[PDB]
């Protein structure tokens, strides 16, 4: 072969961002991503704090530099916010001296850099902020496009400024939330991986954001157990999800949340499933039921109702090809990972022995 | 042995030995197959095969060796010779023996 | 009555010198390096004389033509360990007596046995013990004139080849031996004269003619076992019948167990099955190649694996045709080919495929069924999953191994020679057998761990309290067919092959044939169908290459 | 283009019967799954019925089993659904809704409020 | 309710949509026709090339 | 050990009664050395051991028949000398 | 009360309906008669963009035709060399989810977003061999559903949350917001007048906008079902739409209507991608199906089949200069047509 040496350097960052792009392939391939649904009522939320538990600690150097980037970006998105509004105000708001309105120059100059954030950024809008007409127009702008935590961010700059400092991962997480329309709550048992996506802040169609999640190894369907019926909406929202043409292949997890909730309402006896559902004056406790000791059999057969319910839905269509498993459980259940995790795990199997042919 | 047709066995025997440069030749006290053993042929012939007529031969030997006395140089220093330590009624090995009617041969040094 | 002439300076027996004997009845020329030649007519009618011995006398080195001639008396004729270049002109003393024997031996320089080299020597009977001599060929005739009744040709080791009409002057022989000569075969004319053959040693007589050839034949002995059944086809003491009993055609040595005499494929049933095994196994594991090579999708683990499966199983479809090929090229006539086929590098081949076919197959299926427990035992931890990079490093060392092994009986550590299949049935040695024993105990060993691995997958994959116990109980309905037609693959062959690497062995080698072709194919003929055409991911390439040949 | 218009509702006594029916334009109907959905007081979109692109196909919100019946036809290009044992909190909008797009199982989306495929609904009194 | 300004909203967006322009789609049409004809001769899906003018060859 | 000298002796099988059949039969002399080097010279094949030996040939005969019709030959004399079946 | 309005917006939309069918003297498919149809398009995979590493969701040509933007849930934006099949950038992204990506005319910048509401601009002509988001475009209330840029200052953006919206670059802050739709907006396109801009809603209908005028000149809405793709024709007078009703349809702004159905009753299958070839008479479409179909944008004919593909098409893009038609599978493999 021959080449030119634009040819060739054009192909030695071909080589070396292949070489990256492999490195993140083991990355991308390590990690189960898992799509979480729910009903807002559902607690999901509640169900991801379960996973937090988990995520104790700072993820790699790698993910924190990628954190540092966004702190970065926040830093700047909201001292420039500002710079902006303290020239677009009426106020003529140059400052009580004219080197901080030279040194609004030198950053905007200094914010162009693709590099870490050198010492001369930090000095700069620490000694901005300390002017109290700054924390004014903070709360003149508190309705104009502005980072809310801002005032969080440019206190914590006095312990940014230096090399090699780390936050607190809740200062990210909270960096991060805005009206951002996915989570990723990640998590990991037994040293395998699984960037969660909880989806929130997004619009009430499901259709074509959907269609995003069609490789996801499972979905989690939260559900409420005790606000019955809701529980008939969530039961064709379930039912939409399994026979949805681009879901068809992906096998969907069940936990029914806030049993014990269900359970108390169940002892108050409104009993209310009775007229919500029917069959229920029908349906009993199947002897596939393994209760908790202690539990009244009429809060099994509602559990267990509801469950067969979902498993109805699961069963007359596409169960061929995906299988779905529910779960019973309360926010308080420090297992809901194990379950994630053993279910997670039979997904993967029971799908390769489609392809090895055993089933 | 019988003193008529002694059949057939290891006797002695003092045979004349050399080698192929041997301006000398050697002799030593030793044992040859001789003797009598069975024979016959046959009366009727072409409609039936030839009649194998198995002769005294050697069964096994041993060998017995000298230095040769002032024989050529580089020719070997020694002369070996076989000692007949049974013998029977057999064959004679084409590849190997020659066979025939009485040389009366002097195994002496002539 | 006797000359006993020896150990003088005679350099010329003179033309006729003798005349003036008449009361000679034998001759010896012997122990005489002095003389060079004899003239002819030398022995010209000494009618009283029977009997002459040439003997011991290397300078003799030429014999003029008719120097034995016109003597009705002459009966034994020896002329041995002389320098005779040319064959001597025996056929002018145009004897009479009643069994002439020509003795011709150890004569080292006579080239050749002329044409019609023994026309008239006797119009009687005679016999030629011709021990020893030098004789590249017989010419065409050379046998002439005559009624021979003995030849014995044995130990001119340089005899390499009859004319194929050298009896077709004579009548006979009655007798023929031709042990240690060398020859590549018998003339084609005549040997139905033959009452008995002898042929010990003569390694070069691979292939005697056609039994029904040897009509006359009541005896032979050849060092070739299997060549006795020709004979075992049928139609001191005395046999008053002659020829009149041929019923019993007497032979030696007979074949040993490892050669008991058979159509290669030992009944027409399994001549026809192992055609149908052919097309079913070159057919099936060809396609399977041809697919999983071209299709255009990437090469996943298990794809690449089921490629080598079936190369595997498609050296065994090669090494059947060759075993159906060698029997219909021989049907009803292994015992001429036998010995050339089965000991040649052919059956030397055919032996290396059974084994690396074998051990290839046997290999892969374990790799197969290791990594099938693999990527379902360690499936969540989605890192651990068996890489290409891996699965070539091992399938390489699977084809290291597996030609390794089938390459040692090419060193000799087992004959492939020993058994018409060219199958390794050879353990004369501890080695040889522990080779054997480790092969074959392998061979359990993979059935094992191709069963603990489903097993353990089971286990493993059987839902423990969300049960779906129809499709749960499906796996062991499917999954126990991979393990049942690896046992009747593997389990026959090793429980018989494994007795007789005991030295214990428990069929006849012509049953043996059949363990060979129902039951040595069948992973060699399942695996194309259960590893892949049953397989929804190799149907849907099968469909696309359809497709790309327009075949909808 | 894409037209619905959903017809006889208004006032009726409890325990009743009424027949409510959609006129559907603009589409291939028969390629479509339709629903019934409500807007009672205080409540949600309640998803109702549906029926397939066959008619074969039926199911009903479990307060609704047998108490109302569905029906379609695809030449008419219109939806029926029959209502009987009407209890008062079955007072309502109710809309007629089809499904997102044609040949499909699926039918996400008719229950979430701003969807485009739903018509401007008829009002359902059910009291006395 | 907001559905009323949305409502008018609507009806002033109808209001522009009755007020503007159309034109004869045969008028359409012949332009669609003319551009079509004003390129086939370059448009290389419509008119291949050789691998010298094509770096995809 | 016993050696009966070679005579005529009766055929078993073809000795018609009234009409023996008699065969030169019988145990002879023989003289089995290492080839000396003296013969060895004369030797083209060379030999390692040589046998004198001696075969009961029937000096005379006639030819006769019997039954079955082939021509016997009845011995009727016998003299240990050529050996003709000897090599093998 | 709503009915006057109701009534109103009913007879102002009959009013606009009529008028069409008035304008309607015939259809395309009449006069296009007079057309010889294309000669039956074959084409190959000439390329392969083979080292991507999940499923490619949309891709955009950089302007000089020879680049090519691509991005991929895997949450890397990998920019190609069309000629070499070079990576000249792979950029990793603040989440992986995708949905869509852009590339600056200048090919200066690249944009995208997805489910994560963020839109992202990040600039090629770095100082230092790195690339990092020069702005983080945010305030939508839904995934960010297509972008374009109209200049290196100035994006457009769609979303699920109904509004198409323009922002100034450098000021970030929602600057144009053109509400008018319902339901999800799917996808963008500018004409060549880049101030106007049609957009595919999520309902039946599609709207064209003036950047400046800041509401929608007029509402196409031939559709049954969602359009999932849109793009003008070349010179910018009418655009193709696909949509989940498996149809492709050409619009023509000065007829206001539906100029040519495009369909099969064999394609069930929703159209997912539509782009023109340069002279516009090639219309490209992507389906669930693997296989793009192309038609005769005059004649109607399906005139070609793409079928190299072994998921479903994603998106599709022309080059400016029409040389070839890139197409992003939900395998990792982005295929160059030509
Ligand atoms: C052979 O001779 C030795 C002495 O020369 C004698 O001892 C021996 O007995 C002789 N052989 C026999 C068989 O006696
Ligand atoms: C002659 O040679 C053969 C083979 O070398 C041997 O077996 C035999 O013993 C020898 N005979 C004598 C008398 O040495
Ligand atoms: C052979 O020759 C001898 C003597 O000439 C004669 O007696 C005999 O009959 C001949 N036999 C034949 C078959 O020619
Ligand atoms: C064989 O001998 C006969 C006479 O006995 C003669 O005619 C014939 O030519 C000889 N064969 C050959 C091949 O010369
Ligand atoms: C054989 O010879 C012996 C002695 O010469 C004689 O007694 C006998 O009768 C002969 N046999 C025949 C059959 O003539």
């Amino acid at each position: 072969c021959t080449l030119s040496a634009e040819d060739k350097a054009a192909v030695e960052r071909s080589k070396m961002i292949e070489k990256q792009l492999q490195k993140d392939k083991q990355v991308y391939r390590a990690t189960h991503r898992l799509l979480l649904l729910g009903a807002d009522n559902s607690g999901k939320s509640t169900i991801v704090k379960q996973m937090r538990i988990y995520h104790v600690n700072g993820y790699s150097e790698e993910e924190c530099k990628q954190y540092k980037a966004v702190v970065y970006s926040n830093t700047i998105q909201s001292i420039i916010a500002i710079i902006r509004a303290m020239g677009r105000l009426k106020i003529d708001f140059g400052d009580s001296a004219r080197a901080d309105d030279a040194r609004q120059l030198f950053v905007l100059a200094g914010a162009a850099e693709e590099g870490f954030m050198t010492a001369e950024l930090a000095g700069v809008i620490k000694r901005l902020w300390k002017d109290s007409g700054v924390q004014a127009c903070f709360n003149r702008s508190r309705e104009y496009q502005l980072n809310d935590s801002a005032a969080y961010y440019l206190n914590d700059l006095d312990r940014i400024a230096q090399p090699n400092y780390i936050p607190t991962q809740q200062d990210v997480l909270r960096t991060r939330v805005k009206t951002s329309g996915i989570f990723e709550t990640k998590f990991q048992v037994d040293k395998v991986n699984f960037h969660m996506f909880d989806v929130g802040a997004q619009r009430d169609e499901r259709r074509k954001w959907i269609q995003c999640f069609n490789d996801v190894t499972a979905i989690i369907f939260v559900v409420d157990s005790s606000d019955y019926n809701r529980l008939q909406e969530a039961l064709n929202d379930f039912k939409s999800i399994w026979n949805n043409r681009w879901l068809r292949t992906i096998s969907v997890i069940l936990f029914l949340n806030k049993q014990d909730l269900l359970a108390e309402k169940v002892l108050a006896g409104k009993s209310k499933i009775e007229d919500y559902f029917p069959e229920f004056a029908r349906y009993t406790t199947p002897e596939d039921a393994t209760p908790e000791p202690g539990e009244d059999p009429r809060v099994t057969r509602a559990k267990y109702f509801i469950r067969d319910e979902f498993l109805r839905i699961s069963t007359a269509s596409g169960d061929g090809r995906h299988y779905c498993y529910p779960h019973f459980t309360c926010s308080v259940d420090t297992e809901n990972a194990r379950r994630i995790f053993n279910d997670c795990r039979d997904i993967i199997q029971r799908m390769h022995l489609r392809q090895y042919e055993l089933l | 042995k019988e003193p008529l047709r002694p059949r057939c066995r290891p006797i002695n025997a003092t045979l004349a030995v050399e080698k192929e440069g041997c301006p000398v030749c050697i002799t030593v006290n030793t044992t040859i197959c001789a003797g009598y053993c069975p024979t016959m042929t046959r009366v009727l012939q072409g409609v039936l095969p030839a009649l194998p007529q198995v002769v005294c031969n050697y069964r096994d030997v041993r060998f017995e060796s000298i230095r040769l006395p002032g024989c050529p140089r580089g020719v070997n220093p020694v002369v070996s010779y076989a000692v007949a330590l049974s013998c029977q009624c057999a064959l004679c090995r084409r590849s190997t023996t020659d066979c025939g009617g009485p040389k009366d041969h002097p195994l002496t040094c002539d | 009555t006797r000359l006993s002439l020896a150990y003088l300076p005679v350099k010329v027996i003179p033309s006729q010198a003798f005349r003036g004997l008449n009361e000679v009845i034998k001759i010896e020329i012997s122990q005489i390096d002095s003389l060079e030649r004899i003239e002819a007519n030398a022995f010209d009618n000494l009618l009283n004389l029977s009997e002459i011995l040439i003997q011991n006398t290397k300078n003799l080195r030429y014999i003029e033509p008719g120097a034995f001639i016109n003597l009705p008396r002459l009966k034994y004729l020896s002329i041995c360990n002389t320098g005779i270049r040319k064959f001597p002109d025996v056929t002018k003393v145009f004897s009479s007596e009643s069994n002439f024997i020509l003795e011709i031996c150890d004569n080292l320089h006579i080239t050749t046995i002329p044409g019609n080299a023994f026309q008239g020597m006797n119009n009687e009977s005679v016999t030629l013990k011709l021990y020893g001599n030098g004789f590249e060929e017989v010419q065409s005739h050379a046998f002439n004139g005559t009624t021979l009744t003995s030849l014995e040709l044995k130990e001119n080791v340089h005899l390499e080849k009859m004319h194929n009409g050298a009896f077709r002057g004579a009548t006979g022989p009655k007798t023929l031996d031709i042990s240690s000569t060398k020859l590549q075969a018998l003339p084609s004319y005549g040997l139905e004269s033959i009452q008995r053959l002898i042929a010990t040693s003569s390694y070069s007589l691979k292939k005697l003619p056609s039994r029904e050839t040897f009509v006359n034949l009541l005896e032979a002995t050849l060092t070739y076992p299997i060549h006795c059944c020709a004979f075992r086809n049928l139609p001191g003491w005395d046999y008053e019948y002659g020829f009149c009993l041929p019923k019993t055609p007497r032979c030696a040595p007979e074949p040993d167990a490892f050669n008991p005499c058979e159509d290669i494929m030992g009944y027409d049933f399994l001549r026809v099955l192992i055609w149908l095994i052919n097309i079913l196994a070159i057919m099936g594991n060809m396609t399977v190649l041809f697919v999983l090579l071209t299709s255009r999708y990437k090469l996943t683990v298990p794809r690449f694996l089921m490629c080598n499966l079936s190369f595997a199983d498609f050296c065994m479809g090669l090494y059947l045709l060759l075993i159906a090929s060698v029997d219909s090229q021989t049907k009803g006539q292994y015992y001429n080919h036998a010995i050339d086929w089965q000991t040649g590098s052919g059956c030397s081949t055919a032996g290396f495929f059974t084994v690396f076919a074998s051990e290839l197959s046997v290999y892969t299926l374990t790799v197969i069924t290791l990594e099938r427990w693999h990527t379902i035992t360690y499936a969540i931890h989605l890192d651990q999953k068996l890489r290409l990079r891996h699965a070539i490093l091992i399938m390489l060392g699977g084809w290291l191994f597996s030609s390794l092994i089938a390459m040692l009986p090419l060193v000799g550590v087992s004959n492939y020679m020993k058994v018409s299949i060219c199958f390794p049935m050879d353990v004369e040695t501890t080695l040889s057998q522990v080779y054997i024993l480790t092969i074959l105990i392998l061979n359990v060993v993979a059935f094992f761990i191709i069963c603990a691995c489903y097993i353990k997958i089971y286990f493993a994959v059987r839902n423990p309290e969300l049960m779906a116990t129809n499709k749960d109980t499906k796996i062991a309905k499917k999954m126990a067919i991979l393990i049942f037609t690896d046992f009747t693959c593997m389990a026959p062959i090793s429980f018989f092959a494994i007795s007789a690497a005991f030295k214990v062995p428990l069929i006849t080698v012509t049953n043996s044939k059949v363990l060979l072709v129902l039951f040595y194919p069948i992973n060699s003929c399942a695996n194309p169908f259960l590893y892949a055409i049953f397989t929804k991911t190799f149907q849907r390439d099968f469909f696309l290459l359809l497709s790309k040949f327009g075949c909808c | 283009q894409v037209q619905l218009q959903e017809s006889g509702g208004g006032l009726v006594q409890p325990g009743g019967s009424l027949r409510l029916s959609c006129a559907a334009s603009g589409f291939t109907f028969s390629n479509y799954k339709m629903n019934w959905v409500r807007q009672a007081p205080g409540k949600g979109l309640e998803w109702v019925s549906d029926i397939s692109q066959s008619g074969a196909s039926i199911s009903y919100t479990g307060s609704v089993k047998g108490r109302f019946t569905i029906s379609r036809d695809n030449a008419k290009n219109t939806l029926y659904l029959q209502m009987n044992s009407l209890k008062p909190e079955d007072t309502a909008v109710y809309y007629c809704a089809r499904c997102p797009a044609p040949f499909t199982r699926d039918c996400f989306d008719v229950t979430s409020t701003t969807y485009a495929y739903r018509g401007q609904g008829t009002q359902v009194t059910v009291s006395s | 309710t907001a559905s009323i300004a949305q409502a008018r909203k609507l009806v002033e967006q109808l209001k522009m949509e009755a007020n503007i322009d159309r034109i004869k789609v045969s008028k359409a049409a012949a332009d669609l026709m003319a551009y079509c004809e004003a390129h086939a001769k370059e448009d290389p899906l419509l008119t291949p090339v050789p691998a010298s003018e094509n770096p995809f060859r | 050990q016993d050696c009966p000298e070679c005579t005529l002796q009766e055929n078993p099988f073809f000795s018609q009664p009234g009409a023996p059949i008699l065969q030169c039969m019988g145990c002879c002399f023989s003289r089995a050395y290492p080839t000396p080097l003296r013969s060895k010279k004369t030797m083209l094949v060379q030999k390692n051991v040589t046998s004198e030996s001696t075969c009961c040939v029937a000096k005379s005969y006639n030819r006769v028949t019997v039954m079955g019709g082939f021509k016997v030959e009845n011995h009727t004399a016998c003299h240990c000398s050529t050996c003709y079946y000897h090599k093998s | 009360e709503l009915d006057q309005l109701r009534q109103e917006a009913e007879q102002l939309k009959n009013q606009i309906r009529d008028a069409r069918k008035a304008c309607a003297d015939a259809t395309l498919s009449q006069i296009t008669n007079n057309i010889d149809p294309v000669g039956r398009i074959q084409m190959r995979t000439r390329r392969t963009l083979r080292g991507h590493l999940a499923k490619i969701y949309a891709m955009h040509w950089g302007t000089d035709s020879r680049l090519l933007v691509s991005a991929s849930q895997d949450g890397k934006l990998i920019i190609w060399d069309s000629y070499t099949t070079n990576k000249v950038h792979a950029i990793p992204l603040r989440s992986s989810w995708v949905m869509t990506c852009a590339y600056a005319p200048s090919g200066n910048y690249v944009a995208c977003g997805g489910l994560d509401n963020i839109c992202s601009i990040y600039n090629l002509k770095t100082r230092e061999g790195n690339v990092r988001v020069s702005r983080e475009l945010a305030g939508h209330t839904g995934y960010l559903s297509c972008c374009r840029f109209l200049d290196d200052n100035q994006i457009v953006t769609s979303s699920g949350d109904t509004t198409c919206a323009l922002w100034d670059i450098e000021t970030g802050q929602q600057t144009t917001t053109f509400t008018g739709h319902t339901g999800d907006v799917m996808s963008l396109s500018l004409a060549p007048d880049t101030r106007l801009f049609v957009s595919g809603a999520c309902d039946a209908s599609a709207k064209l906008w003036d950047v400046r005028e800041g509401m929608c000149r007029q509402t196409f809405t031939g559709h049954e079902s969602d359009i999932n793709a849109i793009c003008f024709f070349p010179n910018g007078n009418a655009f193709a739409t696909g949509s989940d009703d498996a149809t492709c349809r050409l619009f023509d702004l000065r007829a206001d209507q539906e100029l040519m159905t495009y369909s099969h009753d064999n394609i069930i299958c929703g159209i997912t991608s539509v782009s023109f070839s340069k002279s516009g008479r090639l219309l490209l479409a992507g389906y669930d199906d693997f296989n793009c179909n192309v038609w005769d944008a005059l004649k109607a004919d399906r005139a070609g089949v793409l079928a190299g593909h072994d998921n479903r098409v994603s998106c599709l893009g022309v080059t400016d200069d029409g040389m070839a038609v890139a197409t992003g599978s939900w395998d990792s493999f982005l295929k160059i047509w030509n």
